[PDB]
């Protein structure tokens, strides 16, 4: 059968590159606009990253799933930094510094996905898209930590960090 | 006086001896064979649970996917089940041997080359496994309404195979071949724990693997549901399973989580283990069936027999029961569509029987056929085959000339 | 009962002179290409076939042609139980054909054993190996077997011993 | 599956009845009357006398290629073969030496023709004949019996 | 496994499984099995009259009249004794163990039932090996069928015990095998020094048997065994019927078993030439 | 005396362009791999796919520049250099079996084709449907062509066949061109005429070449007797009998000597005295080298004149199994061995 | 212009020396037959340069190739979930053999290959090893593994956080 996808697309959404400029749900800054659901495209992908890290073979039917695709590998990101980390308050700090960091995007080395993702033509496109992707960054990391980590010990649940070595295909944004 | 025949149905995991007319077999062993680590030393091995325990021995798996790999051990492993366990003097029984449909006619010849020259037995039956599992669900059913057409889904360690049966006769091409099986679930639940459960002994992974599997696993109706329900309320779902180290003697403990139901889930999703393979087990018997002719295409949906030790998970069938019957449901409803709904077509009955006996249902139809005297009838013979040759047996039903 | 060294020396060198081949389409089918040496179907294909014998068991025979070679061999067997290793080494050699691109998986009536050597073996193995593969064949196939003749008798020892021990 | 019409059409062979099968040329001259071959007589009485080199090219002077009979063929191959095996192991090079280009080569037809039905030794001989003859002739004496259409 | 086993593996599996089960204060369960043996053995194992409690070992052995004779009617009691009851229908000797009567220590009456067809051939060895020490000569021989198209002749003297089989060879790549087998028993008195004395007419019986109606064929062959006192003594000749009574079969197993000794040294010396040839393959 | 391998697979035709610049191969495959002379070195240019099967026939028309070829499809097929890319221009050769050998005129207003179908199928050209049309010489034949060579004249053919023989035929396309001059091969040369046919009947011909001079033909055979033929003389054949593994192909570098080339992985020197009546073995051309012995490690399936034509040659080119091609220089042979003469 | 590089390389192979050693035994007979031979020393003094200071363009180092074919076998036989768990075929003497070759590469040639070998695709064949480790139960194999891995700690440490952060 296949996979998990996105359900959150409409017409009425904005596509940057040929991505989905989808409605996200923080406090940080960046050009997505604000939610007011209670699911969004980062809780989808927290919901389906355990199963859709299992799958082969993935089919892009629309461009929220170009988005989908792309915290789905950070998320395993995140938890190669989460596992060494011996508390949610060292987790949290550890979650903004890597959205800070500068990774490939659409277009560039390093993307692994440079093939079926369009760069941004123009410059202004570009500031939008490292804006977009850093308001993604963040808040996927700060809602990891709510999960990751067992409020008994306060420390990483080994039924999270056992998704360390299962990539999403097998890419990685590094 | 006059002597039964010899039934051999030589598995993946398991090898199922006896004779005929029997209900269960003599003996059921795995189909191991323990070798050392010139002259009369190729006859120090031992087979079956002989093999597992044996320390300074090297214990050897010989058949793979239901075909045999290495001839010179399984020439060795048929000469004790003859003279060892089954006590038999070739020259004189009968035999009934079992393949997969997928079986190479070269593994026929070399099969028939084995027991006609160096066993010297007097016949020779090679029939396909989940056609004799048919039988035997027929007795389970009434006397006088035993439906001759069926369809059968036999997965055991190796592969796994569907198989549709019609007025008694086989559809062979229409068969399907998934190499998805019970040695496939076990190298995942064996994956898994190695990444989140470190303390198995690497000796002792299989053999937990195959526990968790056999008693904990079961089937989910969805998938990515389950995930929250482990996490969200772990302590109703998550089990815990303590063993014995060989060496040391010291228990160990370990946490079962996931691979409760991400094992048996490669049967829907067969991707997480084969990445040549994706298709699931719900829509590879649409296909089986839609490729049969017109007539039989209901009464191959209302009897489909679960076959095999790999198809014992609980809530297969219901799943499987389910998801046909929404692919047929469907089918139904976009014909009445495009005729223009001036016919509403009768509901296509589904129906998932899970009989009694499955770890020896074959060798239980093989064992029933054997007593008949037709068998005697349609056994390529000694003297048939010093004519002919070992080609007597190169042909099966799943394809023609 | 001549000698080993001139036998092996006449077949070494009517084989360079059958394995003169090049490609040939068919002219009875419309774009096969077959051995014609197996299927006959043109007689001006065919060359001679020749024959070479040490005495009047062991023989070699070449049947050539255009694009195909035939070498079959008969083998000296003294005793009964050098027929049977025999017969039965050659078809554990015939069961790997598919490993021995030059071999025939049934050999040639009144024969032991029988390759198959074609066009498009000389243009990717090597013409004068393949020759000392079938050179190294006949010299070699009489200390294999009894080596087995000896195998037999060493394990039949035992077999008596470890019944007449327990006596 | 299995089919349930008469195949019985695809069992004839039509083949056998072409009008395009090979036809091999022989000499209609010989037909009438065969080449009388190497007679017994002049040999034998060479072989007498032990005149080995004389009786040989005697017996390669003669040879019934253009017959379409065989038993002159058979004939001529005993004359020959009866030759060949008398003689000394040492005197073999000196008579391959005395022979023409177009001798050798009739020789070593008549040499691949005696390995096909042997006598006790006749066969340890034309090993020693076949290691000359290629000496002198080399492959392409071999190759002019294979390509040979007509036998000995 | 190079010798036979003498005690079967279905009777000593299924009996400790209910004997086990019993003792353990389980339910019994029902039971109802056929299966067989080497030499034309049938046996079957039965709840009698539906009653779970018991189970009755049967046997049928044809040439049974032939040991009624020799006295193993009572060779057989004198081992199980009160389990011994009237033959099953068809049957020739028929046991019966009782779940709920059952001794402790049950691996002794386990293991004397595997033993049912030893316990039958038995009688005929232990009556001539004590004519020999009895002294008693001028006796006659016993033929038993042990097979339809085989014999075993016994016969006793003053000095030894002269045992006959009158085997047959289906293939004739099993003759010319099973001369090899039979040529180094004759020879076998080199490295055991106390061992008997063995012998080998290909096709052609003895002088001893020519008159007793023997067959004779290309296929055929006679195999002797000479048994001195030091094996038909009383602490003997249990081990030495516990191989004799499986030499037929040990013979068989054996050249079946040697074929795939060949066989697995011609997949090897196959795979040595197939080295050679990939010279030829840059 | 060079040795560049193009591949490790035979080559089993190849063809030179005017300037020899450019080489058309065929890798034992369904392709044509066009390769250009840059400096010292090879590189492709072109790739030429439209055959349905393996190409066993090329040749180049040095002043139109139109190769055409033969594969085992059936087909044949014109290609004509437009622009940068080559196009192919159809052929109706109406054979049943498949095609061995091909060569254009000399006069490049035709072409002919030897194939398993037991024919001779003379091409020309039809701007009327764009087509090449054809016209069969099928009357003595029985069986396979392998090799032919056109006549100076633009008419006579000779083509050496699997039946044991080497005939010449007239290749008269009364549409394209006028009655011929005659020739001492004959007058009577009306379209499909045996002019010529061997006696020989043992041995397949693999390879025939005319004379610079039209009155000599020589041909090679599987009997390793390669012979030839002079009008002048009555139409008389000279052989001379070899002692080792036969030849396949064969051409006249001079009037008097020619050079062949097969399964003994080498090229040999022929020469012909016509005072005597035969012809002498004028030795082996490569010296041997400082198992096989030579350049070319397999045989030897074509041979071709690069420089100097057939009247005087001074270099030849060999193609083979071996995946290679050996560009010779005849004087370097001259000087490496004193011992060697050209006639 | 390369020389100092292409003769490294072809002394390697026809002799196993190692890097080092490589170098030494050049400079050695480069610089006797630079004072030896005074009319060499310009063409001398331009080799030893090319050392102390590539390769050409197609050619691939001779121990490049191994390790791109002992890392691609120990991960086929690491996805080879049937030999590993229900073993048929022998593998002890395959295994021991490409990781005793791994060991004295490692040990021998250059780091800067070795290093980016191990560093490739983020460290796929050394991660490959790791779980091969965790499956393997014989310490023949489990003790060369180790003595491979602390020679790939030399190396680089970035190849010890990813050994240090795995199982
Ligand atoms: N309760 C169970 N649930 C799931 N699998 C089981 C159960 N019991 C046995 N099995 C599996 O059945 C498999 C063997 O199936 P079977 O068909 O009997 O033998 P084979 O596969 O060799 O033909 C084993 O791999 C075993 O793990
Ligand atoms: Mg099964």
């Amino acid at each position: 059968m296949p996979a998990y996808h996105s359900s959150l697309m409409d017409p009425d959404t904005k596509l940057i590159g040929n991505m989905a400029l989808l409605p996200i749900r923080s406090q940080f800054k960046g050009p997505a606009p604000r939610e007011t659901k209670d699911t969004d495209i980062v809780d989808e992908a927290i919901y389906y990253f355990k199963a859709n890290v299992f799958f082969k073979n993935y089919e892009i039917k629309n461009e929220a799933d170009r988005t989908l695709i792309y915290i789905t590998l950070y998320i395993s990101e995140c938890l190669k930094k989460l596992q060494k980390c011996n508390s949610k308050s060292q987790g949290e700090k550890e979650m903004y510094t890597l959205g800070i960091t500068n990774f490939p995007i659409p277009g560039e080395p390093g993307f692994p996905l440079n093939a079926i993702y369009a760069k941004p033509a123009n410059k202004q496109e570009d500031e939008v898209m490292r804006a977009y992707l850093q308001q993604l960054r963040q808040e996927t990391g700060l809602r990891l930590c709510e999960k990751v980590f067992d409020p008994q010990n306060d420390k990483p649940s080994k039924w999270w960090t056992c998704f360390v070595k299962r990539q999403f295909m097998n890419k990685s944004l590094s | 006086g006059r002597l039964p025949a010899c039934v051999v149905d030589c598995g993946t995991g398991y090898t199922k001896l006896g004779y005929a007319g029997n209900t269960e077999p003599q003996f059921i062993i795995p189909s191991c064979i323990a070798i050392k680590e010139k002259g009369v030393d190729d006859l120090d091995f031992f087979i079956g649970d002989e093999a597992i325990e044996k320390p300074t021995y090297a214990t050897k798996w010989p058949i793979r996917h239901g075909i045999v790999e290495d001839w010179d051990l399984m020439e060795r492993f048929m000469e004790q089940v003859i003279f060892k366990y089954l006590r038999a003097e070739p020259e004189d029984h009968y035999f009934l041997l079992t393949e997969p449909p997928l079986n190479t006619p070269e593994n026929r010849e070399y099969t028939a080359e084995i027991m006609f020259e160096s066993f010297n037995v007097p016949g020779l039956y090679i029939a396909v496994q989940a056609v004799l599992a048919l039988a035997a669900s027929w007795t389970s059913r009434q006397v006088g309404e035993r439906t001759l057409t069926g369809t059968v889904i036999d997965s055991g360690d190796g592969v796994t195979h569907v198989i549709p049966v019609a007025e008694g006769y086989v559809i062979g091409s229409c068969i399907k071949h998934i190499p998805i099986a019970g040695r496939d679930i076990t190298y995942f639940i064996q994956q898994l724990l190695r990444d989140r459960e470190v303390g198995i002994p690497p000796e002792q992974s299989l053999e937990t693997a195959k526990a968790v599997k056999e008693r904990y696993s079961y089937v989910c109706p969805d998938l990515v549901k389950e995930f929250n329900k482990y996490d969200t309320d772990g302590s109703k779902w998550i089990k815990q399973y303590t063993g014995i180290n060989a060496i040391s003697k010291k228990e160990f403990s370990i946490d079962v989580g996931y691979e409760r139901f991400l094992g048996p889930e490669i049967f829907f999703h067969p991707e997480f283990a084969n990445p040549d393979f994706t298709q699931p087990i719900s829509e590879v018997v649409d296909e089986v069936i839609q490729n049969c002719p017109i007539d039989v295409r209901r009464p191959l949906y209302k009897n489909i027999v679960l076959s095999g030790g790999s198809t014992m998970f609980r809530d297969f069938g219901r799943r499987l029961q389910r998801d046909l019957k929404r692919t047929v449901d469907a089918r139904l409803k976009l014909s009445e569509e495009l005729s223009g709904g001036r016919l509403k077509p009768k509901p296509i009955d589904v129906q998932v029987i899970t009989h009694h006996m499955q770890r020896y249902a074959v060798w239980f139809g093989g064992s029933m056929l054997a007593s008949t005297p037709e068998f005697y009838q349609v056994c390529h013979t000694k003297k048939d085959y010093e004519e002919i040759g070992p080609s007597i047996c190169r042909h099966n039903p799943v394809f023609g000339v | 009962t001549a000698t080993l060294r001139p036998y092996l020396s006449a077949v070494r060198a009517t084989l360079q002179a059958a394995l003169c081949l090049e490609n040939f389409s068919s002219q009875v089918v419309e774009r096969h290409n077959k051995p014609e040496v197996e299927v006959r179907s043109s007689k001006e294909l065919l060359l001679q076939p020749v024959t070479i014998s040490r005495n009047e068991k062991e023989k070699v025979l070449i049947e050539g042609s255009i694009n195909s070679v035939r070498v079959s061999i008969a083998v000296k067997q003294a005793d009964e139980i050098e027929k049977i290793l025999c017969h039965k080494f050659m078809r554990f050699m015939m069961m790997r054909a598919e490993n021995f691109f030059i071999l025939r998986r049934k050999p040639v009536e009144g024969y032991d054993i029988s390759f198959l050597i074609t066009n498009f073996h000389t243009e990717q193995m090597y013409k004068h190996k393949l020759v000392d593969f079938v050179i190294h064949f006949m010299e070699e196939i009489d200390k294999e077997i009894s080596e087995m003749k000896l195998s037999v008798n060493a394990r039949a020892r035992i077999v008596a011993e470890e019944f007449l021990k327990n006596f | 599956a299995r089919n349930t019409l008469s195949s019985r059409f695809r069992r004839v062979d039509i083949d056998e009845f072409d009008e395009n099968k090979f036809v091999d040329e022989q000499e209609e001259a010989a037909a009438a009357a065969a080449e009388p071959g190497p007679d017994p007589s002049e040999v034998d009485g060479l072989l007498r006398q032990g005149d080995m080199l004389r009786a040989f090219h005697a017996a390669l002077r003669n040879s019934p290629v253009n017959t379409k009979n065989q038993a002159v063929k058979e004939r001529a191959q005993g004359v020959v073969l009866k030759v060949l095996t008398n003689f000394k192991s040492s005197e073999i090079e000196q008579a391959v030496q005395s022979l023409d280009r177009n001798g050798v080569d009739l020789l070593m037809k008549y040499i691949y023709k005696g390995f096909e039905k042997p006598t006790e030794n006749s066969s340890a001989v034309l090993l020693q004949w076949h290691e000359k003859a290629l000496a002198v002739g080399g492959l392409g004496s071999i190759i002019r019996v294979l390509t040979a259409r007509k036998t000995v | 496994m190079i010798l036979l086993e003498v005690n079967n593996r279905i009777i000593e599996e299924t009996l400790a499984l209910k004997f086990e089960n019993a003792a353990a204060g389980n339910k019994p369960e029902a039971v109802e099995v056929t299966f067989a043996d080497f030499d034309g053995v049938l046996y079957h194992i039965s709840n009698p009259n539906g009653d779970k409690t018991k189970v009755m070992v049967s046997i049928s052995l044809k040439f049974y009249k032939e040991l009624q004779a020799h006295g193993a009617d009572e060779l057989l009691k004198r081992v199980y004794g009160s389990f011994l009851v009237n033959p099953e229908s068809g049957y020739n000797v028929s046991l019966l163990y009782d779940l709920e009567n059952l001794p402790a220590s049950k691996d002794s009456i386990v293991h004397q039932a595997g033993m049912l067809k030893r316990n039958c051939f038995a009688s005929v060895f232990e009556k001539y090996f004590q004519f020999q020490e009895e002294g008693k000569e001028g006796e006659n021989r016993a033929v038993i069928h042990y097979r339809d198209d085989e014999t075993m002749y016994v016969e006793s003297k003053k000095d030894r015990v002269t045992v006959v089989f009158s085997t047959v060879f289906k293939d004739d790549d099993d003759v010319v095998i099973g001369k090899v087998f039979m040529q180094e028993f004759k020879e076998g008195r080199r490295a055991s020094h106390t061992a008997p004395q063995v012998l080998f007419s290909h096709r052609e019986p003895p002088l001893e048997l020519k008159d007793t109606d023997a067959a004779v064929g290309d296929n055929i062959g006679y195999i002797t065994f000479v048994l001195f006192p030091r094996h038909t003594n009383a602490s003997a000749r249990d081990n030495t019927i516990n191989l004799i009574h499986t030499f037929r079969d040990y013979l068989h197993y054996h050249i079946k078993c040697s074929k795939a000794y060949i066989h697995t040294r011609m997949r090897a010396k196959t795979s040595d030439f197939l080295k050679v040839l990939n010279r030829a393959r840059p | 005396m060079a040795y560049h391998s193009f591949l490790v697979e035979p080559i089993s035709c190849h063809a030179w362009n005017k300037d020899r610049t450019q080489i058309a191969i065929c890798p034992n495959n369904h392709e044509v791999h066009i390769y250009e002379k840059s400096g010292a070195k090879w590189t492709k240019v072109h790739e030429l796919k439209e055959h349905n099967g393996q190409v066993t026939g090329i040749d180049w028309a040095p002043e139109s520049n139109r190769i055409v070829t033969c594969g085992t499809d059936r087909n044949a097929y014109v290609w004509t250099l437009k622009g940068r890319t080559w196009k192919p221009t159809l052929v109706i050769l109406r054979i049943n079996r498949a095609a061995r050998c091909v060569r254009w005129a000399p006069n490049e207003n035709k072409f002919a084709v030897g194939s398993g179908s037991r024919v001779i199928s003379i091409c020309y050209f039809e701007q009327e449907n764009d087509w090449w049309v054809c016209k069969h010489i099928k009357k003595p034949i029985r069986s396979t062509v392998l090799s032919l060579d056109w006549h100076p004249n633009n008419v006579l053919l000779a083509a050496g066949s699997c039946d044991f023989k080497c005939r010449i035929f007239s290749a008269y396309i009364k549409e394209v061109e006028e009655r011929p001059a005659p020739t001492p091969w004959g007058s009577k040369m009306p379209f499909g005429e045996l002019m010529f046919e061997s006696s020989s009947s043992c041995g397949w011909v693999h390879g025939v070449c005319f004379s610079a001079s039209g009155s000599r033909v020589a041909w090679v055979s599987h009997d390793s007797t390669v012979c030839l033929a002079d009008a002048d003389k009555k139409m008389a054949v000279a052989t001379l009998a070899s002692e080792t593994l036969p030849l396949l192909a064969l051409t006249f570098i001079t009037d008097n000597s020619l050079v062949a080339a097969g399964h003994d992985c080498f090229p040999v020197l022929f020469t012909y005295d016509a005072a005597a009546g035969m012809l002498s073995f004028g030795g082996r051309l490569d010296v041997p080298k400082q198992g096989l012995d030579s350049l070319h490690k397999n045989s030897v399936s074509q041979i071709s004149v690069l420089s100097g034509g057939k009247a005087k040659c001074s270099q030849f080119c060999t193609t083979g199994m071996d995946g290679g091609m050996s560009i010779w220089d005849v004087k370097s042979l001259e000087s490496a061995l004193k011992d060697l003469k050209i006639k | 212009r390369t020389i100092g590089a292409e003769l490294m390389e072809l002394v390697r192979r026809n002799t196993g020396l190692s890097h080092e050693l490589c170098r030494v035994a050049i400079g050695i007979i480069v610089g006797h037959i630079q004072a030896s031979v005074p009319a060499s020393s310009p063409v001398m003094e331009q080799v030893l340069l090319s050392l102390v200071e590539a390769l050409p363009s197609g050619q691939v180092c001779h121990d490049q190739q191994r390790l791109e074919v002992i890392f691609a076998d120990l991960a086929r036989r690491k996805d080879d979930a049937q030999q590993r768990s229900w073993a048929l075929y022998e593998d002890e003497g395959v295994i021991r053999c490409y990781l005793e070759e791994l060991l004295h590469i490692l040990t021998d040639a250059d780091p800067e290959v070795c290093k980016k070998m191990c560093k490739r695709n983020e460290f796929e064949s050394v991660l490959a090893l790791v779980a091969y480790y965790q499956m393997e139960h014989r310490a023949s194999l489990r003790l060369l593994l180790l003595k491979c891995f602390g020679a790939m700690c030399s190396l680089d440490a970035a190849i010890i956080s990813t050994l240090v952060s795995s199982v």
